């Protein structure tokens, strides 16, 4: 059971730049591996016998690494390199896989693009009054969302989801759902949606009114 | 002086034909040799059911006639031995070896017949010896017989139709051509002196017996232990490690085999009737033993594939090695005609198997197949007691046919030798020539 | 050469599954076939591996039979049977191919891998609305549409636009649970004076379900 | 007598000094044979990132792919002419002769320049194989340590001479067992005992060995797959294959041997007049590399391709002559290179054709091409080399496919009984002699 | 070791069928696979044979491609193809597996058989009564029973009882034909203390017609 | 291509007797094959190479012959050796076998069993009425049967199909099938099946009226 640790547990570097993720071991180990799992895909043997590229790994990538410690590097990393490595040894058994590093393609900053929804007409009817409220390709991922029924805060029934950095424009998008009854809903006017990035001092709001 | 070199050079690989046509029929004896002794061997160990069958009902009764028949058996071939050939008696390579030398005789007149009959008894009895020695003696012989018939005569037709006659042998018997080439080129060749044998007309003899064997052999092989997984870089060492251990137990195994032999012998003193009477009684022994545990007795082979496969527990293994440690010694020493070469092999994959075993729990993370271990083995106490590396070495992969474990094979099958060489041990071939060759004269 | 594991799913705690994994494309014999499965969000963990003879197998510290191994290597198949599940059970299972460098053995060709869910609750098909812009829609010169998919379990749903013709300009968030309930939204960019004036329609399916759904994206009265 | 039984209780017993020499012998030809092939491939791929670049204008690529070979052999023979007459040739009669005490083992200048030598001829695509490079390369690098350590007598010399030597035929078939058998049926001073140490070639063989396989793992050099078996009545048609390469053998040996006189005229001996014949023949190669790459090359990558029977009998029948040019024109010129290797794919080749005949001709048989391929693979090399087992076993080292074990042998057997009833002798020593014979006088 | 080949049946002159011959208990490779027919009445034929990679497939004296056997290793699967067939066709089709001795190949393992019918006629299901004894029955030790199969084509019909589980005392009459159908019954005796009171099934099977049915002999109620 | 005639076609002998069959080829042949064939199944692989009983062969059986003329035997034969033997060659190619010999068995009187059975009532519901009528395990397997009607003769529409010696009581077996329209059956009602086998003087009667 040896506890691999991958040191930066995220990071961001822009394209063309040197990156290079750390692998510990807290006993020895020796010819570590590497993964690489893009989203919605089952890990990929990428290097291996610590500094194997396989077949078709371009040659950007490099292992490297000794006993305690290894490491993986890509000299200029490109953006589709934008994946999670995982190391794992199988030099004591049983094998062992370690925490992963996240690799993110550093862009600058966008504004997001807010696009509010006033709940279905064929949800109002079943009670039900969902209104969404999209925050489409912004970035950095960090964005706060916060609701106002009728000008007053609100954060019951509330419900958000980020999506994962676009494999693209590495750009995040996330959605807010405020939830709520076909009444509590229909007993109200304005619902206004406020997102604020990085990107602005003020935020951005966007309301529609049932009136 | 370089002018005597070019001229050799151009007359390299020159034998005369009528030798290479005499090779020919050497080879093709041997073989219907070979395959009779085989197929009678097997003609009597059947016999020796269609006994204990009828007699399945009362036990005593059984152990009893599992133990007359093999007996009586064995008393006939030593019997056999004694009384008219005492050169046969034993593996049958020594002499041969010295043969080559000029040291002993080819009597072919008396040992075809006596090694011949004799074995089927001390054999088909089911003692706990091989029946591939006695064909590389036997083939000897049929070469000289040939030899003698057609007086052809000069020291390299003499070497020659013998030491095909005998490689001849090995091959047949094992059914492998090359080990029986590589043999007479590694063990059996007078070792310390240029030598008149000429490859070309082993070949020839080697082949056709082969044809001779394959003729009544076809479709089934000695030992199919399937193809085993191969051996990744990081388990070699691990070979290293189980010849060492072959190698430190090679020469042990051989001081043993001596003088067990010598202790044995004062049981009887000398007196034909004091063997004799040993001998059905070591014989029937095993006999009986070929009823209440076969691993302990019989030729060892197919217990090989048995073995290799992993289905014995560590234990009964340890069981069956001592057992047949002894069954083997008190077999072979004895001096009773049948050959040391076989169960030698069987004891090998046996040790090996184990050292096996042992490395399978020892590391999980090698992912090993105890077999190929069993297989890097199976040659070990080949290379350790007889010291013929090459002739081992290529004698296994010939009949067990996992090529991907040759690395393996030789790595353990050097490190056998290697420690049986720092620590005293020698050709136990080659140490009895000796004591044979030491006790004709300095007997005056 | 293809690695597909099937049986995945739904079991309620204290079940039992048997995950299946069909190899294609390589002699399956000669090799060391082994599990290992990744929790929703967190990393791999090893579960066990079977050699080619089935003479050996081992799993990671598990206790007695939490899971069986074994493949018949006549259909080329690998198996891993969990009993007695529970919710740490949740994750998706792949089945590896073992193989090795200089020795130290690494998890060769991996596989998609089926997913687990170890839940009480009941499946359930799900309820596909709409999401047009409003009323005071500023249509610009792009126009982001969209449909939600909510109260549905378990996972997965597949949304796709226009049957996938339209791809470029999709989202499509991770489900979020609530109340034994998942929900999600879909979205899709697509130029404005592409749009009222054409069809787009959004295509949800529910495999578990069995169900399948195409919301036509009209605009708001 | 009595000497003999003194003899015997003293067997198998060498210096521990040696065998750990041997050690160190084995290792170094090992990181020598595969730095040698690395490097080759590298330039064989250089002449791509060539070719490639060009591949709009035809005669532009015809011409880069002749240029780049004929720079590349004249830089070879260049370097064997000028400051190592030896090293041009297959590099076995040589460490043959060195054996025997008649020829030198000039390691400081053979190393380095067979080495980039070869790099030179090989790299560039010339009908010569790597395998001999480093059978030479690997004596050398034996006697080197054998002259840093000082150790004397007659056996580590002999020694650590012939592992370096076999250690390197291992290396490079990745054939131990062959590399083993070599040293003991052909290179050995076949007329006289010789305190040559097995134990320690083999030491030698398995540590190079390992070398090779760090680096080359999971690919091997020849993958036939397994063929089928041979029936016992389709064993004499073995033995007419072996007839065949048992008249044939002596004559490649004539024309070998002549080809390489009257290949003389043409430089007289100028260093010049040679180093230009060089690229020439050199950069024929190479453009043959890209017109019908079956013609040229060292040969191996076809052998698979014949064996499974992909090739129309005519379209051998081509491959055969022009090899059999292409072979001699490359190795007849003295050039730094093994006629080792190439003699494979001419078998081969040759022993595939055999086949299709046979196929046809009765079709009761139910044979398989192949298996004659493999029988006769390995028939040039008991022919024109005539060490049959050392031939036989480096086949089945490499090709796997045991259960031909007996045909390969009585094919084998024929090779080498015809290549003697009609003259012919062991191409590798017949040139030692001429060699040794030039020498004196 | 099975040899199980199907594909057989009825087809009209000049027509083509594609006969299979499905391989499982040994490798299909490094065997070469041949096919031999029987004409009713008259002896085998050898058709064709087709090495382990197909690189070899030979017939006997026979035009262009009335025959054109091919093998699928992938599926151990033996194919047969034969095209403008006449009635010289109509026969018992094998495919056998073969190996050898000394060398002069053998048909080593033939397989089961498949029926081919050259005709014009219409493949015609059976009908299948159950002839139970009747009410005068002199039920004594034993008691014998059977079921009528008559009105099908082509060629020819399985008939077991209880699944073969009732194996001894049976019995098959060959078929005879009339009027393009052909008609045959299965006799079983049996144990009387063992009838009435058990369950006697006969199930008879029509491979042309794709048909299967087993009657229940019942009483004379 | 090789004419292989096994020379008798057909041949009887009680078991323990020793029985021989010959098979000659048009030119030359070498190692000729046998396949037994019992009623029923597809070909068996008996003996090869001229004389190799193949793994179960019972002892009994001897192969010869050569180039010309080969044989194969039976020391003692038994009653399961029932059946047709085929020679094969292939020592010359296109391979081919013989025209068999069918082995038939001599042995003792074995009297019938009739059995006469009602049209189904099932086959009664379509307008057909099939009157089976089975005679089962006799010998010799020459025998008469003869219908009769309410007491009448009767030959019109009648089929009898005779099964293959069995492999194992060496007995025949035959069945009789009178067929009619539900109609022509209904207006009678006596159904008489006789059997004449040389076991009896007097036949065997067995009918059943539909009264
Ligand atoms: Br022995
Ligand atoms: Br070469």
């Amino acid at each position: 059971d040896i506890v691999l640790t991958q040191s930066p547990a995220i990071m961001s570097a822009a394209p063309g730049d040197k990156v290079t993720m750390t692998c510990s071991a807290s006993s020895s180990v020796s010819y570590i591996h590497w993964y690489q799992q893009k989203s919605g895909t089952s890990p990929k043997r990428w290097i291996y016998d610590t500094s194997k590229l396989t077949s078709g790994v371009p040659v950007r990538f490099s292992g490297s690494g000794s006993g305690t410690s290894y490491s993986l590097t890509i000299n200029t990393m490109e953006a589709e390199d934008a994946a999670t490595y995982y190391c794992q040894q199988w030099s004591s058994h049983p094998q062992t896989f370690g925490g992963g590093t996240k690799l993110e393609i550093l862009r600058a900053d966008a504004a997001p693009t807010v696009s509010i929804f006033p709940p279905s007409s064929e949800q109002l009817t079943s009670g039900g009054a969902s209104v969404v409220c999209f925050l489409n390709n912004f970035y950095p991922k960090d964005i706060n969302v916060k609701w106002k029924i009728d000008g007053s805060e609100r954060q019951n029934g509330v419900l958000n989801s980020w999506t994962d950095q676009d494999s693209k424009d590495s750009t995040y998008s996330m959605s807010s759902t405020l939830t709520l009854t076909k009444d509590e809903y229909e007993r109200h006017n304005s619902y206004t949606c406020e997102a604020t990035h990085k990107t602005s001092t003020s935020p951005i709001v966007k309301s529609f009114n049932r009136a | 002086r370089r002018r005597q070199l070019i001229r050799q050079l151009l007359e390299r690989d020159k034998t005369p034909l009528a030798i290479l046509f005499m090779a020919a029929v050497v080879g093709t004896l041997v073989g219907l040799a070979a395959v009779a002794f085989d197929k009678g061997v097997a003609w009597l160990q059947n016999q020796r059911m269609g006994a204990l069958v009828h007699t399945a009902d009362n036990y005593p009764l059984l152990l009893t006639v599992a133990f007359l028949c093999s007996a009586v058996l064995a008393m006939f071939g030593y019997f056999l031995v004694r009384k008219y050939a005492p050169e046969a008696g034993g593996a049958g390579i020594p002499e041969i070896e010295g043969a080559l030398e000029d040291q002993r005789p080819v009597r072919w007149w008396r040992v075809l017949p006596v090694k011949f009959f004799g074995g089927l008894g001390t054999l088909g009895g089911g003692m706990v010896l091989g029946r591939q020695g006695p064909t590389v003696q036997i083939g000897g012989n049929i070469g000289r017989m040939v030899l003698d018939i057609f007086r052809l005569k000069g020291d390299e037709a003499r070497h020659t139709l013998l030491a095909t006659g005998a490689a001849a042998g090995l091959a047949a018997a094992f059914n492998a051509p090359l080990a029986g080439i590589l043999f007479i080129i590694e063990e059996m060749r007078p070792q310390f002196r240029y030598t008149l044998i000429s490859i070309k007309a082993v070949f020839i003899g080697v082949i056709m017996s082969t044809i001779m064997y394959r003729i009544f052999n076809h479709e089934v092989a000695l030992i199919d232990v399937g193809k085993l997984s191969d051996a990744p870089l990081n388990t070699l060492w691990l070979y290293l490690i189980l010849g060492i251990i072959f190698g430190i137990f090679g020469p042990i195994f051989n001081k043993w085999v001596l003088g067990m032999q010598d202790l044995l012998h004062r049981v009887h003193g000398g007196n034909i009737t004091k063997w004799v009477l040993m001998g059905g009684a070591i014989g029937g022994l095993c006999g009986l033993l070929g009823f209440v545990a076969p691993a302990t007795s019989g030729g060892g082979f197919n217990l090989i594939p048995i073995a290799t496969a992993g289905n014995f527990s560590m234990g009964m293994l340890v069981f069956i090695f001592v057992a047949r440690v002894i069954t083997t010694l008190l077999c072979f020493s004895s001096g009773a005609p049948g050959g040391i070469f076989a169960p030698m092999l069987a004891l090998g994959t046996v040790l090996g198997t184990a050292f096996g075993m042992v490395a399978v729990e020892l590391f999980p993370q090698y992912h090993l197949e105890a077999g190929t271990f069993a297989i890097a083995g199976m040659g070990a106490l080949l290379a350790a007691s007889i010291r013929a590396p090459l002739t081992g070495i290529i004698l296994v992969l010939e009949m067990t046919d996992n090529y991907q474990l040759i690395l393996p094979m030789i790595i353990t099958g050097l490190g056998a030798t290697l420690l049986a060489q720092f620590t005293g041990g020698k050709p136990l071939a080659s140490a009895i020539l000796a004591r044979t060759l030491a006790k004709q004269e300095a007997e005056q | 050469v293809r690695l597909l594991e099937s049986g995945g799913g739904l079991v309620q705690p204290g079940g039992s599954l048997k995950l299946s994994c069909a190899a294609s494309g390589f002699d399956y014999s000669r090799y060391w076939m082994s599990w290992v499965r990744q929790a929703p969000g967190k990393g791999l963990k090893w579960i066990g591996e079977i050699n080619p003879v089935s003479s050996t197998i081992n799993y990671t510290p598990s206790l007695k039979d939490k899971f069986i191994i074994s493949r018949d290597n006549a259909k080329d198949t690998l198996y891993l049977q969990i009993s007695k599940v529970r919710s740490e059970d949740t994750a998706l299972y792949y089945c590896a191919r073992l193989y090795y460098g200089y020795g130290y053995w690494y998890f060769d060709v991996w596989g998609a891998g089926t997913t687990v869910t170890v839940s009480s609750a009941k499946t359930t098909p799900p309820s596909v609305y709409p999401l047009a812009p409003g009323s005071a829609a500023a249509a610009a010169s792009m126009v982001t549409l969209g449909c939600l998919v909510k109260g549905y379990f378990p996972e997965p749903v597949t949304v796709t636009w226009n049957s996938g013709s339209l791809a470029a300009g999709v989202h499509t968030f991770p489900a979020v649970l609530q109340a034994a309930l998942y929900t999600l939204s879909s979205s899709v960019t697509v130029p404005s004076s592409s749009w009222p004036s054409e069809t787009v329609t959004c295509n949800v399916a529910h495999p578990a379900s069995s169900t399948k759904v195409d919301k036509k994206i009209v605009p708001r009265a």
